[PDB]
RNA sequence: UCGUUGUUUUUUUCUG
DNA sequence: GGATTACACCCAAGACACCAGGCACGAGCCAGAAAAAAACAACGAAAACGG
């Protein structure tokens, strides 16, 4: 979905079809963030909660 | 002259397109990958 | 042939740079047109 | 504060084709996830042509929050707004 | 017994 | 005309503009396809051989 794909599509004003189209389409991911030093340095263990 | 290595292998490490300066290669000749050279480019990570 | 060939490119990155500087520009509610920043560009798009 | 009061509301009143896409966007998806029906329906079975069968009818329960360029912002409930 | 993974790196000649 | 108050002025010193070369970067369209190729020099062990 090359560069000028993602100018043709705003130009359209489609935005949640280009959200979806580089997250859910293509290589999504999830993380987690301290909101003190705002790093994604948080040791997270989701069986341990 | 081995600090100087060391701060070469760094600055390396760290980009491999210093001008004016030889570059770091592997042992096949290649010139290596420094972060900068992969994040600049159509290839690297912004326009890749 | 040549010209074909190398008239592509050129225009391809014309288009290229264009679109990078006014890829940010908004028609907002106001009537104005403001890029990122806020900052306005025209009082009202096209002055119509 | 940044809410605009009812009594001066300056935005266009109708309804900008973007708008009126991300209504029938989300209410579609509502409806077609065991949501309530305001309308009867008769034969369709897409939850799409439902969503434009509701707003034909203005019939949408859905409040356009409409951000202007300072920051401050003004509402207009999807009854009250102009549909082309 | 659901599950179940398959390289990079360059260079090349091509297609619109 | 020596003495006496009055000043002419200028020239080296110092601050600054700038300067045209050089010197570097640093960029130079899009998508797609296939086949074809990809480190090694020396070293001391350790099986090797006839002594
Ligand atoms: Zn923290």
């Amino acid at each position: 979905f090359g560069e000028m794909e993602r100018d043709c599509m705003i130009a359209h004003g489609a935005a949640g079809f280009l959200k979806e189209r580089l997250m859910e389409a293509s290589d999504a991911f999830r993380v987690h963030v301290c909101g003190i030093c705002g790093l994604m340095s948080v040791i997270a263990n989701l069986k341990k909660n | 002259e081995v600090e100087q290595l060391l701060q070469f292998h760094v600055a390396t490490y760290m980009d491999n397109d210093i001008a004016g300066q030889p570059q770091a290669l592997q042992k096949s000749g290649r010139p290596v990958k420094a972060i900068r050279a992969r994040l600049k480019g159509k290839e690297g990570r912004l326009r890749g | 042939l040549i010209d074909t060939a190398v008239k592509t490119a050129e225009t391809g990155y014309i288009q290229r740079r264009l679109v990078k500087a006014l890829e940010d520009i908004m028609v907002h509610y106001d009537g104005t047109t403001r890029n990122s920043l806020g900052d306005i560009i025209q009082f009202l798009y096209g002055e119509d | 504060e940044l809410a605009i009061l009812k009594e001066e509301r300056t935005t266009t009143p109708y309804l900008t084709k973007y708008e009126r896409a991300r209504i029938l966007g989300t209410r579609a998806l509502q409806i077609s996830m065991n949501a309530p029906v305001l309308v009867d329906i008769e034969g369709e079975t897409d939850p799409l042509q439902i969503a434009m069968k509701e707003l034909s009818q203005r019939k949408i329960p859905l409040v356009i929050r409409r951000y202007l360029p300072d920051g401050s912002y003004e509402d207009w409930g999807c009854d009250e707004l102009i549909v082309d």
